[PDB]
């Protein structure tokens, strides 16, 4: 029975373990979609820049 | 020049209800004694003045988090044309709380769908003439 009870612990371990990686992989997905939807924002905000910066770069050169 | 403030948006199809998180504050300017303020934010819908809810106190911080949520029971189809008020405040205890900012988010420029949740800059809450009222006449 040492044997098998050996092998029993480290299941309980295994199972533990696994259960530290579950709420792991629950914050590092949800992180993971927060800054996806900061990263659209940030796209967002360098498109318009960069509208900005090209039509600003046009009208000066405009008066050239 | 006060500082920015971070909040989350977002409508829950399911009670109909739109749920609006105060998450924090930052580099506000301080108007008391230690060198910082003691700010505390209140939010209502623009719409209308009716319930506006209040966070709670915090204790000199140049950059409090409430991290609190409050629930505005209005349906899908009057929300469109409805506005969201989020101003700070300074708490004392002898006067009148001075408001430290304001900020207005029109509701037709909110997209639903995916949970928003943002930074914008604070600025100064308005303070024109009382009468409006106009006279008309002729002069010969
Ligand atoms: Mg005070």
């Amino acid at each position: 029975m040492a044997r098998e009870n050996e092998m029993d612990e480290n299941l309980e371990q295994v199972s533990g373990i696994i259960g530290n990686l579950r709420h792991m992989a629950l914050d590092m997905g949800n992180e993971i979609d927060t800054q996806n939807r900061q990263i659209d924002r940030i796209m967002e905000k360098a498109d318009s820049n960069k509208t900005r910066i090209d039509e600003a770069n046009q009208r000066a050169t405009k008066m050239l | 020049k006060l500082g920015k403030l971070q909040y989350s948006l977002d409508y829950d199809f399911q009670n109909n209800q739109l749920l609006v998180g105060i998450i924090q504050a930052a580099e506000l300017p301080a108007l008391d004694m230690g060198g910082t303020s003691d700010p505390y934010v209140k939010v209502f819908l623009l719409p209308d003045k009716k319930k506006k809810f209040e966070t709670k106190v915090h204790r000199k911080t140049l950059n409090p988090v409430f991290n609190e949520q409050f629930t505005f029971k209005v349906p899908y189809s009057e929300l469109g044309g409805k506005t969201l008020v989020m101003a700070v405040y300074d708490f004392d205890r002898f006067s009148k709380h001075d408001i430290i900012g304001e900020f207005k988010v029109p509701m037709n420029t909110v997209d639903f769908g995916h949970v928003t949740e943002e930074w914008r800059d604070l600025q100064s809450a308005e303070k024109e003439q009382e009468k409006l009222g106009d006279i008309c006449f002729s002069l010969r």
